[PDB]
RNA sequence: UAAUCGAUAAACCCCGAUAGACCUUACCAACCCUUGCCAAUUCAGCCUAUAUACCGCCAUCUUCAGCAAACCCUAAAAAGGAACAAUAGUAAGCACAAUCAUAGCACAUAAAAACGUUAGGUCAAGGUGUAGCUUAUGGGUUGGAAAGAAAUGGGCUACAUUUUCUACAUAAGAAUAUCCACCACACGAAAGUUUUUAUGAAACUAAAAACCAAAGGAGGAUUUAGCAGUAAAUCAAGAA
């Protein structure tokens, strides 16, 4: 019984996000790349540092914004430099969104050397593709 | 926007070689519609085709500690597309290329081979030592 | 570097803006040991005595 | 986006996703700033920085007739920090030895010395270099290497009558 | 903190060896020499055994550098097996799909 | 849910607009073919399964049908048959029996096939059981069974499909060279990572070339020599043919045999429109399915398994 | 080790051990730190009397206080949890028998009991 | 302010931040401005050392190296030469003692 | 042996290792260091005890068809709940099926395969609840381990004529276990002794030649695998 990524059946009640829905087989069937870069195409190079950098980016993103993060982050790649889209619940004061906003760009901007570009589109409620 | 003239005698390219890399053959389709699009407009002359795709696969243990019986393969397939455009001067080619470059989609790569067109170096033309 | 990611995330922390669940996770469960009587000995003490 | 679209795999409702907070609509790249309209505004924007090619120049005879030599050369871009890619140095020669003023000892002097480099078959005499770290240094010593080539097939000496 | 102590030993391995590299490469290149004479060779020798040994290339061991597995690790992303499958069965991998054929 | 259909048929039009005038397009000519060429060059998704790719279309093909109101606002339902919990069944049931009794009274392979059950339940909007289907599809042959009047021809062609069957091996018209004036066929076979082309030329020497070498020498193997003669010797042309031949790919058997598909392919340009269907039921034009099977990981050979301990 | 480090549910999985949970989400602000700076747009409120605060760091004692404030509240949610004991027992202690299980619920023709 | 992605775009590039389009690999390193002669032809270097000499057959082979060296400057090079020099210098001992005499 | 751990019916045994000369390394032997990686902390750090506290990843029944909320019925309900000329069952969900991949079909293979079961596997991938260690169950340097009386699992190569050698690609020429004193040869040396070479700071490692040519002459009880481009034979590539 593959454990992989799954999310169990329950008493049938349990709230479940599209990806969370979808498991690791269907990937590129249905579900899509949560990252993009040209890293691991068959002549390229440097794909172990755009891992480790989404990997951080991943950990960054969920400590920066506390419980306001909806579904997983979604990197892009184009031209040195990146595009980190979120979907973003809605919890905070824009206000703080803001404060954060700059925040966030700034820092990573410094930390990767590279300029950052980040996107907040903010919901309601997490999104229910399953169950409920 | 500022243009300059300079006297000098601008590079000419017989072949432009432009390879494009990929992952979902989707963008690789929209993306040439719009290079042969944007070329079009430019008189630039092209052609398009493609290339045989790759397919790495390799394999990994399904668990943590023992059953070797049990593996997990993975793959990467590489697709794509060539533009070949001929008879282009220095400058067409800069524009036209810096306008497909701004635009590349971040899951794909460009690989460039230009031919340049050169008729003799100096000290061979018609010396002898 | 790893001491980079560490100590930037950790002072990010203090600085109240980033926030670690496991640290606190960490922390909380540390706070319920010493709590009970059971903490990390005074080095040199714990031994001898 | 004013353009209602659904996405995602439905469940049997058989309802495929709403387009808001659709986060496998948010992963597809757009090509959104490159619908056609924007496309032709941009390349009649473009028209002016691109610069007329030579009448004559549409057959491949009047190229060669007139420029004989071909360089090679090749330039790569993927996504990341770092610009620096290795396999850019490389540079090639083709230059076809028919168009070449060689004497008949010169050229066959030429074929021995260069070798596998030298297509009997086409004619094409092929150089690529590798050596130096940037493409101008490349370009320089591939010409060189011609230049030389050239001189040296010329010349005669004792070993040869031997 | 590097995740393990054997991370910081193969860490200061690494240092260690861009440190010293042009002296082993050096030193080796007369030691590897069947055109000089066996004299210098073997003071050479001795030279190259001189040098600290955690300066040495092969005491070098790449390992998983999320979780520091020595053995298991897939050159190109540097992780180890277990690391790699679950980042990629996110999707969090790009270009990493399930193969079938 | 109707609320839904008119709003979201409403915001599909003017999204359609919208669609247009940035594609750049007569809103009035755009169609369904001009929508999925659209929405698939602006978000491009590669993705295998097809359901799961982008789609902007008109509600009703994206919205399942729904069973409208059953009840007026008093209470009281509109059909009759309401209280058997399938009344779109049993109306078809009442309707049909209905029929029957009348013509009962009044009376004194076209490639047509009945429903199946998947589209009932798609003409009635119910969902079905098979016992039921069955029941009904009975009662239509007892309807054919009798004699048909005009309304009971129209009632049971609701229920009536057709179906298409196309067999014949295309036949490619024959090509006259201009430099002999002469006719020949080019043929492509392929098989098992062996590919071949085979162009026959109608008035032969008998002369077989394969890769610019004669079929003697490139196939030193008796048993390929016999199989390259299957498809002449099928249809006595021996002698009467002159063969060019480019083949590559795998290995000698493999090669006799791709030859042996284009050949037989080239062949029926010079044939008989009857001899094809020979040539067929003897098998000569139809590729070999059969290629190597990939080895699966912790077994030997594909299907050869590690030796197996029961201690 | 930051790198070492997971989401806070999964350690509460791992915890638990189903094959009691408090949560660290409850009591901390944004901006909420131990070295105690007031960041413009999370700790206080954007402007005071004159515009655009800038990035300020409160006093030992200060932040003596507001760490004594969380300390007070981790000790009252500890007390609310401990109070949530109470109950009024049907015939003896833990039978059933005779409890009170509150009116039905209301059918679907909206009646009510 | 910025008015217009484009605006964002072109600022970035000014400062330096986004890249130069097209892409050339080189952009950014001038490699000292050197030129082929200075890397392929070593003969420079090798005007101080025991002409018919082992020694010559050694840093003809160094210099062979050197000269298909892609990935070093022309100073590094050159030091690696000046430390062949130094090296043999130091023992004129052993190059003595081997059956050959050496300068 | 001074000198790891883990797996160990089916579901261990070329297994964690797509990989141990130093390193890896957790082991033993000696020596050494005590806020001893980090921004701050009576704090670090622990391959120490719990896999019968666990999350993770999996095995297994299993290419098995069932699991499960919400309800409804049963002169009572522990539980059960179908008959299609139908007798109390309805139900969205998750499974199967369907579609995807193996570049067009089709089949085939791949994948998938719930709920549970085996307190099945793993605190040595990592992370954790509970416990312990803190001038040491922590951290370093230097060496040292991986010997065979056997017993057994899986492989490789053979035992030769459907063979062996050379040429060579698939028509050839020779050799061919008994003569006999061969100046031994027929198959079979992957094993050893010697010399090189590859790597490497370090050969104990790999390869190649020269020698030597042994057991083996088709294998007891009993067993493994395969239904077609499969089995069998032959060749090449990659991961580390
Ligand atoms: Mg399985
Ligand atoms: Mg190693
Ligand atoms: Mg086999
Ligand atoms: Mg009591
Ligand atoms: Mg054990
Ligand atoms: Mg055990
Ligand atoms: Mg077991
Ligand atoms: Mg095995
Ligand atoms: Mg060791
Ligand atoms: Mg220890
Ligand atoms: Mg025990
Ligand atoms: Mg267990
Ligand atoms: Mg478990
Ligand atoms: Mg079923
Ligand atoms: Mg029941
Ligand atoms: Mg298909
Ligand atoms: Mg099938
Ligand atoms: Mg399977
Ligand atoms: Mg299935
Ligand atoms: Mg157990
Ligand atoms: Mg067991
Ligand atoms: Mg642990
Ligand atoms: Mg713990
Ligand atoms: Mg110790
Ligand atoms: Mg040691
Ligand atoms: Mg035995
Ligand atoms: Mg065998
Ligand atoms: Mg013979
Ligand atoms: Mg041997
Ligand atoms: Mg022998
Ligand atoms: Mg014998
Ligand atoms: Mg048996
Ligand atoms: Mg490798």
């Amino acid at each position: 019984k593959n454990r992989a990524a799954r999310v169990r059946v329950s008493k049938g009640d349990k709230p479940v996000t599209y990806e969370e829905a979808h498991a690791p087989h269907y990937i590129a069937h249905r579900k899509g790349w949560l990252s993009l870069h040209t890293g691991n195409l068959d002549g390229e190079d440097h794909a172990a540092e755009r891992t480790v950098e989404d990997v951080f980016l991943r950990k960054f993103m969920l400590g920066t914004f506390p419980g306001c993060l909806a579904d997983q982050l979604v990197l892009k790649r184009r031209a040195n430099q990146l595009e980190i889209c979120a979907l973003v619940l809605r919890q905070l004061p824009p206000h703080k969104f803001y404060f954060l906003v700059g925040y966030s760009e700034t820092l990573l901007s410094h930390f990767y050397k590279c300029p950052v570009h980040l996107h907040l589109q903010t919901v309601p409620s997490k999104v229910v593709y399953k169950y409920i | 926007p500022e243009i300059t003239i300079s006297d000098e005698p601008d590079t000419l390219y017989k072949r432009l070689s432009v390879l494009v890399k990929g992952h979902d053959k989707a963008v690789l389709d929209s993306y040439e519609y719009f290079a042969v699009l944007a070329a079009k407009e430019l008189g630039i002359s092209i052609k398009v085709h493609e290339p045989p795709r790759k397919i790495e696969r390799f394999t990994l243990l399904k668990s943590v500690h023992i059953f070797k019986k049990h593996r997990v393969q993975y793959e990467m397939r590489t697709l794509y597309r060539c533009l070949e455009l001929e008879h282009l001067t220095g400058s067409t080619a800069d524009v036209y290329l810096e306008y497909i470059q701004r635009n590349l989609p971040e899951g794909v790569a460009m690989e460039v081979t230009k031919t340049k067109l050169e008729q003799l170096p100096e000290h061979i033309r018609k010396p002898i030592w | 570097n790893h001491n980079t990611y560490f100590a930037l995330m950790g002072t990010l922390r203090f600085l109240g803006l980033y926030r670690d669940e496991h640290q606190d996770f960490r922390d909380e469960q540390l706070r319920l040991k010493k709590l009970r009587g059971k903490g990390k000995p005074r080095k040199g003490e714990g031994k001898r005595a | 986006v004013p353009l209602p679209v659904r996405m995602g795999y439905p469940v049997k409702r058989g309802v495929p996703m709403a387009k808001e907070g659709n986060l496998e609509l948010l992963k597809i790249p757009n090509f959104l700033h490159l619908t056609p309209v924007a496309i032709k505004r941009h390349c009649e924007a473009l028209k002016d920085f691109c610069t007329e090619w030579p009448a004559a120049l549409d057959s491949d005879e009047k190229c060669e007739k007139h420029f004989p030599i071909e360089i090679d050369t090749a330039d790569y871009v993927s996504a990341g920090p770092s610009i620096r890619n290795p396999k850019a140095r490389v540079v090639t020669l083709r230059v076809k030895l028919s168009s070449l003023n060689l004497d008949d000892h010169a050229k066959k002097k030429l074929i021995k010395l260069v070798g596998d480099r030298y297509c009997k078959s086409t004619d094409v005499l092929t150089i690529k270099t590798d050596r130096c770290p940037l493409k101008r240094q490349n370009y320089d010593y591939a010409v060189y290497l011609l230049t030389v080539l050239y001189h040296e097939s010329w010349k005669t000496e004792e070993w040869e009558k031997k | 903190y590097y995740v393990d102590w054997k991370m910081l030993r193969d860490v200061k391995r690494r240092k260690m060896a861009y440190e010293y590299a042009d002296e082993r490469l050096r030193i080796n290149s007369l030691r590897k020499n069947t055109i000089l004479p066996k004299d210098l060779q073997e003071v050479a020798d001795e030279e190259i055994a001189s040098l600290p040994r955690d300066s040495c290339p092969v005491r070098i061991r790449n390992r998983c550098v999320m979780t520091s597995r020595p053995r298991g690790v897939k050159r190109r992303w540097r992780l180890s097996r277990i690391v790699f499958r679950h980042l990629a069965d996110h999707g969090q991998l790009s270009g990493v799909q399930r193969a079938m054929w | 849910t109707v609320d839904f259909i008119k709003k979201q048929i409403e915001e599909f039009n003017i999204g359609k607009r919208h669609l247009a005038n940035m594609m750049g397009e007569d809103p009035e000519t755009f169609t369904q073919e001009d929508i999925d060429r659209a929405i698939a060059y602006l978000f491009p998704s590669g993705l295998f399964e097809k359901r799961a790719r982008p789609i902007m279309k008109h509600p009703e093909e994206i919205f399942p049908k729904q069973r409208a109101i059953q009840w007026g606002e008093d209470g009281r339902p509109f059909h009759f048959l309401f209280y058997t919990g399938k009344q779109s069944y049993y109306s078809l049931m009442h309707d049909t029996y209905g029929k029957l009794l009348d013509v009962e009274k009044h009376h004194n392979p076209i490639g047509s096939r009945w429903l199946i059950k998947e589209e009932l339940e798609e003409m009635l909007v119910e969902k079905l059981s098979d016992q039921d289907y069955a029941q009904f599809i009975r009662l239509l042959e007892r309807l054919s069974a009798l004699p048909c009047g005009a309304t009971e021809e129209d009632f049971v062609n609701r229920f009536r499909r057709s179906i298409p069957x196309x067999x014949x091996x295309x036949x490619x018209x024959x090509x006259x060279x201009x430099x002999x004036g002469m006719a020949f066929s080019r043929g492509e076979g392929k098989r098992k990572t062996a590919k071949a082309e085979v162009v026959v030329y109608g008035q032969g020497s008998g002369r077989i070339d394969v890769n610019g070498v004669d079929y003697l020498l490139y196939f030193p193997v008796t048993q390929d020599r016999e199989q390259l003669m299957f498809p002449l010797h099928f249809l006595d042309r021996l002698g009467k043919h002159d063969m060019t031949c480019a083949v590559s790919g795998g290995g000698r058997s493999a090669q006799a045999g791709a030859v042996r598909l284009a050949m037989a392919r080239a062949l029926c340009s010079f044939v008989t429109e009857d001899e094809v269907e020979w040539m067929r039921q003897a098998g000569l034009l139809t590729a070999d399915p059969r290629v190597r099977e990939r080895k699966k990981p912790g077994q030997e050979g594909a299907r050869r398994k590690f030796t197996w301990k029961k201690r | 080790s930051f790198f070492t480090k997971l989401t806070a549910d999964e350690l509460w999985k791992g915890a638990l051990a189903e094959s009691r949970r408090k949560d660290l989400n409850r009591g901390q602000i944004i901006g909420e730190g131990r070295h105690g700076f007031l960041w413009p747009g999370l700790n206080i409120p954007l402007m005071r009397n004159g515009a655009v605060q800038t990035i300020a760091q409160r006093s030992k004692e200060d932040q003596e206080k507001v760490e004594a404030d969380m300390v007070q509240q981790r000790e009252e949610w500890d007390r609310r949890r401990k109070m949530k004991v109470k109950r009024e027992r049907g015939w003896s202690g833990n039978t059933w028998g005779g409890v009170s299980l509150g009116p039905p619920d209301p059918g679907p023709n909206g009646e009510t009991y | 302010p910025f008015q217009n992605g484009f605006e964002e775009m072109i600022q970035w590039t000014k400062e330096g931040k986004l890249w130069e389009f097209p892409i050339n690999n080189e952009a950014g390193f001038d490699d000292d401005g050197s030129e082929f002669h200075e890397h392929i032809f070593l003969d420079k270097y090798l005007q101080d050392f025991p002409k018919q000499g082992p020694i010559r057959h050694f840093m003809e082979l160094v210099t062979c190296g050197l000269s298909k060296n892609p990935y070093l400057s022309v100073k590094q090079k050159v030091e690696h030469i000046e430390w062949f020099r130094n090296y043999f210098n130091e023992k004129r001992v052993i190059l003595k003692e081997s059956g050959i005499q050496l300068n």
